[PDB]
RNA sequence: UUGGGCCCGGCUCUUGUCUAUGUUCCUUGGAACAGGACGUCACAGAGGGUGAGAAUCCCGUGCGAUGAGAUGACCCGGGUCU
RNA sequence: GCGAGAGACCGAUAGCGAACAAGUACAGUGAUGGAAAGAUGAAAAGAACUUUGAAAAGAGAGUGAAAAAGUACGUGAAAUUG
RNA sequence: UGCUGUAAAGCUGGGUCGAACGGCCUCUAGUGCAGAUCUUGGUGGUAGUAGCAAAUAUUCAAAUGAGAACUUUGAAGACUGAAGUGGGGAAAGGUUCCAUGUCAACAGCAGUUGGACAUGGGUUAGUCGAUCCUAAGAGAUGGGGAAGCUCCGUUUCAACGUGC
RNA sequence: AAACUUUCAACAACGGAUCUCUUGGUUCUCGCAUCGAUGAAGAACGCAGCGAAAUGCGAUACGUAAUAUGAAUUGCAGAUAUUCGUGAAUCAUCGAAUCUUUGAACGCACAUUGCGCCCUCUGGUAUUCCGGAGGGCAUGCCUGUUUGAGCGUCGUUU
């Protein structure tokens, strides 16, 4: 009774969702995140798994702020206002 | 929800999901200057908030649904 | 050619007495590359005999 | 493993070699930058010399007595010969070597 | 294309309030009508309107602000640079430029002299 | 079931509006590649697994 | 043998703008950007687009010219005040 | 990472897993695993209208250089089939 | 359609097609497939075959509809027989709820019907729950280990009130 | 002899090979050095006249300001929008802003949109209660300020 009569007792979630990467990997009991190491200070990210960090990183998101730090370099970091051409 | 304005003397607004019923009660005072019995609110399926604002004896809800405009 | 190319996967051998070639395979489930083979040079998606 | 008469060979290929393999593809680009930075630095000082002037001295080996080279630089006695104080030459494009 | 940005700057603190609370309320009679039209782009022009009144307050407002700290030792840190969190770390031009006593004399005795060779 | 957090019915409300039919008025713009809307769900075939 | 602060340039970087010559004739073709004839420009016969293989239709290319903005105690070339 | 220029490189089962709403759909409690999928035509000009049919569709007609290009779209091989 | 070559193959006639391609002298390689229980994709015979047989059981008429064994209504005949095939909930699901329209795909027959498809509508709290308490337990702080990720400890060798 | 089986050819299917394409990849080279408590990378949820995704953005939400440029956008609709002009569209440029809930994430807590405390203003006949708006309240460490503790200790007076 180990396969379809053992499958039919399969409604307690082990896992939740996280808050932090909203993955559903945060193991209730432990109060840890599988995925992203919630609530550790540090993100969960090992070299072993190559494709795990292809999946969050840098480029995977928004990038709200980094897009414009390239643009604000060329321009050396300006202070003020553009002058109109009189 | 246009049955409640002639029924029940209340009227059917959408609100912010993040007000209380304070902030109701006091807005449509401001808005309309109408007096709120009660405020009753709902967050629909689809995520916005609903509140169930019925007058005051004070005031008619028909009469002020014609002065918004939607009936 | 890129030195992961055709390299990038998890592959397992299911071994012998499941009726199949004995070449590497995707294992998981719930996609079709789950079961396909992989890391051969005959494989679809694998990687090159001797890469450039 | 061992099958003819050839040399016995010693190849150091047993370690992860294939990470570590440095192919110079630039360097002709790399000639060409080296090019342009002397460039930049001749024009930048010009008419001053690039290069600071170097004594000569005795290559050490038995095998290179016979060979003479470059040096670093003067020392505080030959710049004392010819009244060159070492901080002051080496504001006139002379190299100055305190421990020859 | 709704209200022009220039002539809102020329607009007191109170003017500026006064016209917002219009055009909020212009908003929301929009928004019933839009129960029965139900198409009505009216909506986009008022709201760029509502945006616009809101950032001349703000620009206007932050103003106030620069020119009170002008030159005062500590202002707020909004207020200063955010060039990047490690150049605001970097040493000043006067810090970089700071010399002990004994390095300036010899530099000063010693100077990189200009001359050049065959003559 | 019934008794539910605030995060589980918030996301069910996403789940819902991202469950519609393409609109038709898409297909006729100029070099138009979605045909169809490929993400669809059917609350029986395929779990949101929250 | 000799100090410092500014003002204008140069050098370094970004960026704006500006420029030669066929769309002439005939055939095929839905379309000429094809073939043929006659040409033109070329410090420009790289590349791309345009209803088929387009230097010459368009953008560019080549040649440079001329503005704006930065940046450099720790570059110099002039000034100017100490 | 950012900005460029190239190649005796691959040419959609290749090349990065990804030329496409690709780390997407989907699977797994989870760590993780992970695809398939480019091409009408110069231009939708994407078949008005008549007729049969419950309709889908068919037959005429029409557009187009071509419908031996009808979106189940360039060419249309073989297995297999009428 | 044929021709040439021992052959690997080359050239050609007819049809289809619409945009690039070939000979010769050299160079170069990810360069030749019938097999690898090869890989991916596609298609057969088997074969209109196996089968679609648990849960007692359906029938007559009318209506709708192009079309009714299967939709609706009525008339019967039945069954579950209160430890129910009834009425609610916890976990889990997430719009499956309701109305209107609709039948390309799905409901391993059918379909006018549907938990399908499409468009809208719908969940109202001072008193019901959460929220609060503590249980087994988890776990910060002061500290003490550990190269370190972190481990121990839960008032602990602490000057511990964000007191009233 | 049909039927049937097999083979072939034409046509029609099935299927997507081949051919030719290519805003993609791969490799090499050149140049540059710029994330974050002044809140980053990431996540969630939202935002359009009619949008599901992707792209963009944050309740100022497919965006505001500014500089440049100079007549569009486009599937449809539409100005109380524009044309010899402070003027259409523009992630063209970009120096001013806005920037929800979070996240190193910082009042405590978080499988909860839970529970506080402080300051200013304001409503309810209110220093105490309730409601609202705004602004705050993390830890380690450094310099300083203030208030302290210790027969640790110095001078004095019983
Ligand atoms: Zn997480």
């Amino acid at each position: 009774g180990k396969g379809t009569p053992s499958l039919g007792k399969r409604h307690n979630k082990s896992h939740t969702l996280c808050n932090r990467c909203g993955r559903r990997s945060f193991h209730v009991q432990k109060k840890t995140c599988s995925s992203c190491g919630y609530p550790a200070a540090k993100m969960r990210s090992h070299n072993w798994a190559l494709k795990a960090k292809r999946r969050r990183t840098t480029g995977t998101g928004r990038m709200a702020y980094l897009k414009h730090v390239t643009r604000r370099f060329k321009n050396g970091f300006q202070t003020g206002v553009a002058k109109a051409q009189t | 929800a246009m049955k409640k304005v002639e029924d029940g003397n209340t009227l059917v607004f959408q609100v912010d999901i993040k007000s209380n019923k304070h902030q109701i009660k006091s807005a449509v005072k401001e808005l309309y200057d109408v007096d709120a019995l009660y405020v009753n609110t709902l967050i629909r399926p689809n995520g916005t908030k609903k509140a169930y604002i019925r007058l005051t004896s004070d005031y008619d809800a028909l009469d002020i649904a014609n002065r918004i405009g939607y009936i | 050619v890129a030195e992961n190319a055709g390299h990038q996967t998890s592959a397992e051998s299911w071994g012998t007495g499941r009726a199949v070639a004995r070449i590497p395979r995707v294992g998981g489930g719930g996609t079709h590359r789950s079961g396909q083979a992989a890391f051969g040079n005959m494989c679809r998606g694998g990687r090159m005999f001797a890469p450039t | 493993a061992i099958s003819k008469n050839l040399p016995l060979l010693n190849n150091h290929f047993r370690k992860h070699w294939q990470e570590r393999v440095r192919v110079h593809f630039d360097q002709a680009g790399k000639k060409a930058s080296r090019r342009q930075s002397r460039l930049r630095k001749a024009a930048k000082i010009a008419p001053r010399p690039i290069d600071a002037l170097r004594p000569v001295v005795r290559a050490p080996t038995v095998k290179y007595n016979r060979k003479v080279r470059a040096g670093r630089g003067f020392t505080l006695a030959e710049l004392k010969a010819v009244g060159i104080a070492p901080k002051y030459a080496r504001t006139i494009g002379i190299s100055v070597d305190h421990r020859r | 294309a709704g209200v022009k940005t220039f002539e809102l700057r020329t607009k007191s603190k109170e003017q500026l309030e006064s016209q917002l609370v219009e055009l909020k309320q212009e908003l929301a009679t929009l928004k019933v009508q839009k129960l029965q039209r139900p198409s009505l782009p009216r909506i986009h022009t008022v709201r760029k309107n509502i945006a616009r009144v809101l950032t001349v307050i703000n620009l206007n407002q932050r103003e106030n602000v620069r020119a009170f700290y002008a030159g005062k030792k500590y202002i707020p840190k909004d207020l200063r640079a955010k060039k990047t969190r490690a150049l605001r770390r970097k040493l000043t031009k006067f810090e970089a430029s700071q010399e002990t006593e004994k390095a300036r004399k010899q530099r000063i005795a010693f100077p990189q002299r200009k001359f050049a060779i065959k003559a | 079931p019934s008794q539910k957090s605030f995060r589980t019915k918030q996301k069910l409300a996403k789940a819902q509006k991202q469950n519609r039919p393409l609109p038709q008025w898409i297909r006729l713009r100029t070099d138009n590649k979605i045909r169809y809307n490929a993400k669809r769900r059917h609350w029986r075939r395929t779990k949101l697994g929250i």
